[PDB]
């Protein structure tokens, strides 16, 4: 249940950045993901889900197509690259776990929602 | 003399020359043993602790489902796997379920459903064990003789009294003796192992609740347990009793747990007994208990004694004790000292001819002060006599009336008798058995029957045995044969059984 | 909607009753379960009642939730001086295909 | 669960009273009393079978009392 | 579309003119109405929210006993009498108990206890009331035309939605009209009062769970309860159903409460419906209506248009809907607008014949962006078929091989309208009706049997059913008479009744 | 509260799963196997008893069963 | 001296050698005992104080209704509830009635109805409990002697008057010794607990109006009773057996209360029999007790004395005493002090023989003044004789004609032995019996009779008796069998045991 | 409450007379001979029940007055 973002960084609009995080003790492979933002004095913000494999992979109509979220299975490890990335999307990140599988997303994944999160580490997006 | 209140009290008396008399010490019951040379003595037994219970089967009877989780896929393309399924803190369950298109799947057919949900339980019941090289009966005796009014339920202050005791008889001493000082040592022998059969026994605990769970059903009730004292948090192997697994619809899926069954098992314990818990001994509320009297060093005290000579006194007017027996306590005013109070029956005043039998042979004045309270117990003959008391004619006479016949008695001794077989069955042989060919081959020709009728009509309960009672009675009263009288023996076996309850 | 508007700020007497009321539509709320979420001060985020009712293990069973149509009202009775956290709704909706967040509800202990 | 087994099916008896004994009297009684009355047509089906299957008037009573015996038990 | 993934999907045929059929409206079922020349409608009832329910008899389900005491009296001397029988509150039993010198009394014998408990309920059930007139049925149409897959359960919108829509159907208003933009607007006439005989059910309520259960069920359960109408510290009724006062013997009697009856009602449910509410109200999962269907009114969308021209491409492969039925979902590629899919079956493909019903009438593209998809549906013959779902050398050609057989599908659906008939009895014979001289001649001869058979057999849970079942194929095969059938007629009518439950 | 009587006989007919069906095929078979494994001499007693009272073979037998039905519930 | 009026005195003579005799001196008769040469006494029982008698159940007979309430509820709405029925003062019934749309309702049914009645009660009967170990007879006991006319109901001083004394009978002191001064000493040996069988009556207690009742009949008059341990506010257990609960509709729904049952009651009195009482003791004016009669220390005062010289003087011309005894006395003219009066019977005048019997024997004037009245009692024999009294040639005679005969006599003896036997039953055997072996066979031969008797027709009233005694004696002249010596005892045993009342 | 029991059932026979006994002499016969005075044309009925039963021509008249007894104190 022990769960560390990394990889902050302070970019200027228009190039790539990444992060990471993982876990262990439980399977991995076995259970879903999900990236959360979070900006300085607002709320948080939905950023992307990913599967117990990959194929349903679903992002928020907030970014899409702009943001990609990579992992599979056999790497116990999550990352999350931006490239060509929006001005004021500077915010905190997080790495949580909605505890199902999302083989399908609205249907039959009654216990959605994420258990455990960790402390992550914000980017800056600015001049 | 703690023997004169109660309804169930049983006068044993006649031994085998005068050595030794075999009764069966109830615990509701108590018992009156009395010979033409020696001190009548009343014997009760008290309680029955069961200690150093060790434990067995503990069932969950509440419980709860906490975290959950569940994964499915689609058809033909295999069964779900989510991490706690081999978890076996977790009850899981498979199923197959509709999954078309509208459910995100890309062919029609039954999908592949799994719930996991955590048992964790919150109060369980508790199954003790009750075995016979554990159990430390206390009887109580009492002697009659010098003792008033206020010596009945007295008891705060005992080895110090002289005439009463308690001779707690374990298995690991199954025999005892009772320093009765001046009245000599009344000897026990008991079987204690031999009771109410507590091999086949538990000792359940529910709520701070107990009771004694027979064997059989202790083992049988479907509910979730653990093995023996693991008390962190045990196994609960067959989990799936409270657990719910209905149908899931595309976005509902109840599993639900049962609630409460404490009172489930309130309502199934219909047969148990009531016992007490005072830390970790058990005293147990009920059982029957065999023990063979030695009396022979059991003798009078104070037949060398004087007669009484003057001023007696009727305080607390006579009263029949439910059996016949008329309670005359009387004090004496006079200092002559351990002389004898001469109380008798008479029809005749002029004649003071000795009509009815006195249970409780020479009562003794015993203080030397002058006001010295005491108790007899008289067994009047059917109609009117008097209770002549004192010696002389400053005598205290007093009328009773017992009202009664002796075809009435024998009948009330044919009740008891038939409430004291239906309780024991083949211990009823040895309730007043001096031993011979003829009270203890009836009981053994009676375990056989006993063993043909446990085991055959098996338990019954009340309900159905009357059932299949009247179903005897209305046998006998046709299949007109040579053997007529082929069927009408389990139909007094079964009503008397528990007609007579 | 996909932007589940919920009341700011909440203050309540301590030892009483503290009500959430989220007001969605059957997009995500009227159809599925609803979620609900505290994140501490300094610290991260993490679930209160999931499937809308269930608690999950490790927190306190102050919470309770409930989901009556488009009405989520989220219940942490018995306010104390340790909850001076925000308290965050979150739902899926299967037509937009997005997992909806809250605003935000900040109460303070008084 | 749903089959608790009752103990009074294998009672000790002695001379105390047990836990329950006071409700077993009108335990049986009540429970049929109370399904016949709300189902009151099986008493005239019980008798439909009873009157069909024995013999004698003496049996064709003991088949009406325990078909509507086990009826109100369900076995 | 909403009702191409359900299992009991149902296909009906026929109307009188074509101006409205007759359906009964099962709660887990669906219902496709086809009709000569005007688009195929799936409707489905989804929710019976039932409002205003006013509770009834309330039962308190686990007790606590507060301070204790009793009281006892010499024989002959009275009865005893303490402060707390006064109070209506407690519960207070008199009883015999022996009284002796002993025990401080002067008259030995049968003596008078008195022993009151403060009853205190901490749980409770609840029994709402609930009248026909404040349900609230949903039915929810759509019908199949400009649909993609994505668009099956998409609830999410049916004001704008064009081809689905929501009729409130309520005692209140009964008959009811769907808009169906360019449709037209299907009128229903439903019967909301003659549904699941709602006027004999209550509606339990026990740590936040809801039930249907029967009146005359929860009008029988012996526990303690107040009248419901008291919202002040309640009397609770007959409170002597959860204690037990027990005389040990002597004088001593105890009283104990039993146990949280709440497992002790799951499991005596049973037969009972599990039930959320909303708020005040009620939803139901479980049910079903009468509704007739004005099919007279519902016009076909797009017969005028243009036909397609080309590029029709498959987003997925196509899957066969457990009935036989196969659903195939094409994307057309193209902007020619709202033009019609030029979809048919073929066998012997060289000709080029239709052959099986295509069920979604005017296969209509809508919107005239490059790629939209759509959804068809198919019922191919018994055999090897071919799906063309265009014109030209660019058609889509898809080999099609349903398993089955005639005299398979005509068993199937035998069985499947007899456990119709089973669950429904008077109402399944009128799930297709148009009206006729037969159709409602055998529905009253049904429903009179019905109420000559829920009348003679009342309630039996499955067993005794199947009991009295084998119990009469013995006596439909013994005492040969013209009523061998009458006793044969009710044997297969009564555990087939149970089989297939 | 030791008489509860069942819903299970006033069944609530529809198309969905009522409340409690799946444990419910094999409730009563295992309480009477359960008497029979517990009191099995009680089945000569039955069965000497249906042979004595019944008329015809294939009516003793009916007799056997429906003792055996009676007794272990005891209503 | 005493008794000497009583219409139903009765005479004892004959002893076992003149030492007792064991007599039955019931309440309403008297016993004048004779023996050979010893003074002849007259005993009667005079009153019967019950004392220490204790409070029993306390019926209510006049009750009250103050301020009434109601609640109604409408069909399938719940149930009705006042709140004022949590008291246990308030009588309380629910009800159905009519109720509809006109009556404020919502739906046409049977709406439930409860109405609240404050229960107070007025004036109440008591029961008290009356032991056996409370009786107190006393014994009024007079030797005949020197007596006038002014001493016979006189009472004024018995302490001090050596011819007449008390004696109380309480039952821890059944013996008494009476001492007369100069008789010598009546010893009395009586029988207390075999009275009025008081182990199965109660005193009741209205309106300052005492009756001595039968414990079935008082447990068995349904009214409104608290247990008598009750000071404060009672409990009125079955309160409503006086408030009449009809049905009357929203309109008015009158509730009133029946009114006083006290002449109710008082003709259900119709076979108990008055009591009254002087305090906190109820003195009983009936009853009957056995009395053994010591009479060997009885030494008649008068032997050693001269005759009377001279001059007797009749004044109150004799009167005879309804048996045969006549009363005669005379006043002695001279102071020849105590002096024997002569005194005798003669059929004779020149043989001077005394040929009647004489009971007063050997009566003397004691006070040596100048006139002194003295009073007599002679039983002459059948016919014309001469009361000649005197000695001399003064002997004042009388002529005296006793009309009877003895065949007469001894009809009216088996009518006295018949009634008596019809009254007391088998006590009734031991009026006059010494006690020999027919009147102690014949007595233990008539208690069985008596209990099987007093159970099998027992509780048959007056009309009852005859209206059975009329069918047995029917069912007598016919019926020619073995039990028809049953059927004519059951015809005596009834129409004597009714028309001797 | 109305059926208070009668003490008269219950005689205390002692020597002195009861409370009220001067009239339950004259009680139950006043009632019965001004109850059957009222209504006389029970008579008409009491003799033809009476006469369709026993058959006995002292059992039919014995049955006359039973059952003319019964019918104004009902019992």
């Amino acid at each position: 249940v022990q769960l560390v973002e990394s990889g902050g960084g302070v970019v200027h609009p228009g190039r790539s950045l990444r992060l990471s995080c993982a876990a262990s003790g439980f399977t991995f492979s076995s259970s879903a993901m999900h990236w959360v933002r979070q900006a300085p004095g607002k709320g948080l913000e939905w950023v992307a889900v990913i599967s117990y494999d990959g194929s349903n992979k679903y992002y928020g109509d907030s970014v899409k197509g702009r943001f990609t979220i990579s992992r599979d299975n056999s790497k116990n490890t999550l990352y999350l690259q931006m490239h060509s990335l929006r001005a004021e999307d500077t915010a905190v990140y997080y790495c949580a776990k909605d505890r199902d599988a999302y083989n399908t997303v609205g249907y039959f994944a009654y216990y959605y929602g994420m258990d455990v999160w960790g402390q992550g580490t914000l980017v800056t997006v600015s001049s | 003399i703690r023997c004169i209140g109660v309804s169930n009290r049983d006068f044993v008396e006649g031994m085998s020359g005068g050595t030794w008399v075999d009764v069966v010490l109830e615990h509701g019951g108590c018992v009156t043993v009395m010979a033409q040379d020696k001190p009548t003595v009343d014997i009760e037994l008290v309680t029955t602790t069961v200690s150093n219970m060790a434990e067995v089967r503990s069932y969950c009877y509440e419980a709860s489902i906490s975290d959950m989780a569940s994964d499915s896929r689609c058809p033909t393309q295999g069964e779900a796997y989510l991490d706690k399924q081999s978890d076996t803190q977790y009850v899981c369950k498979r199923t197959l379920v509709d999954r078309g298109w509208g459910n995100g799947c890309g062919l029609f057919g039954k999908g592949s459903l799994v719930t996991c949900a955590k048992f964790a339980c919150s109060k369980k019941m508790t199954g003790k064990s009750i075995q016979p090289e554990n159990l430390e009966y206390r009887i109580m005796l009492s002697v009659h003789g010098s003792q008033h009014s206020g010596m009945i339920v007295n008891d705060t202050g005992h080895e110090t009294d002289e005439n009463r005791a308690k001779v707690e008889i374990t298995p690991n001493s199954p025999r005892a003796e009772a320093t009765l000082g001046g009245f000599g040592s009344l000897g026990l022998d008991c079987e204690p192992r031999t009771g109410l059969d507590f091999s086949d026994l538990y000792y359940l605990t529910m709520n701070n609740k107990h009771w004694l769970v027979h064997k059989e059903w202790f083992h049988d009730i479907p509910l979730p347990w653990h093995a023996g004292a693991d008390t962190g948090t045990p196994h609960w192997n067959n989990k799936e009793a409270l657990v719910e697994f209905k149908d899931a619809h595309a976005k509902r899926q109840t599993v639900v747990v049962l609630g409460s069954q404490e009172g489930a098992v309130h309502t199934a314990l219909a047969g148990a007994l009531e016992a007490e818990m005072d830390g970790a001994k058990g005293r147990l509320s009920s059982g029957h208990l065999k023990c063979r009297l030695k009396m022979d060093k059991l003798r009078l005290k104070g037949v060398s004694y004087s007669l009484c000579t003057a001023a007696f006194t009727f305080t607390k007017i006579p009263a029949e004790t439910l059996h016949g027996t008329v309670t005359v306590e009387v004090q004496y005013a006079g200092t002559d000292g351990p002389c004898k109070v001469p109380a008798q029956m008479a029809v005749d005043m002029q004649t003071l001819t000795p009509v009815g039998r006195l249970i409780t042979a020479n009562p003794v004045i015993t203080e030397s002060t002058e006001n010295s309270k005491m108790m007899l117990e008289l067994d009047p003959p059917f109609g009117d006599s008097y209770i002549v008391i004192g010696v002389g004619e400053k005598k205290i006479t007093h009328h009773w009336h017992r009202s009664g016949s002796t075809i009435g008695k024998a009948f009330e001794a044919t009740v008891r008798g038939a409430k004291r077989m239906a309780v024991l069955g083949d211990t009823a042989w040895d309730f007043g058995s001096v031993g011979g060919a003829l009270n203890s081959l009836g009981k053994g020709i009676h375990q056989i029957f006993g063993a043909a009728f446990k085991s055959l009509f098996g338990g019954m309960s009340w309900f159905s045995q009357i059932l299949i009672g009247t179903l005897l009675m209305w046998l006998g009263l046709n299949t007109k044969n040579g053997s007529i009288s082929l069927m009408c023996l389990a139909l007094g076996g079964v009503l008397i059984f528990l007609s007579t309850a | 909607q996909s932007v589940l508007t919920q009341p700011p700020s909440v203050s309540e007497a301590p030892r009483q009753r503290v009500t959430i009321s989220c007001s969605g539509s059957s997009s995500n709320i009227g159809n599925n379960a609803v979620n609900w979420y505290q994140q501490l001060p300094g610290k991260a985020p993490k679930l209160l009642i999931y499937y809308d009712d269930l608690l999950p293990s490790g927190v306190s069973d102050r919470f309770s939730g409930s989901k009556s149509g488009t009405s989520a009202s989220l219940a942490i009775s018995g306010l104390q001086s340790e909850d001076e956290a925000d308290y965050y709704c979150a739902a899926w909706d299967d037509s937009l295909t997005r997992y909806v967040f809250g605003t935000g509800t900040k109460v303070t202990v008084l | 669960a749903v089959t608790l087994p009752s103990h009074s099916t294998r009672k000790l008896q002695t001379r105390s009273q047990t836990w329950l004994e006071s409700r077993e009297y009108t335990k049986h009684l009540i429970r049929v009393e109370n399904w016949i009355f709300r189902n009151p047509g099986f008493a005239l089906a019980a008798a439909a079978i009873a009157w069909l299957l024995g013999s004698s008037t003496s049996q064709k009573v003991i088949y009406l009392v325990m078909i509507l015996l086990i009826a109100p038990a369900y076995s």
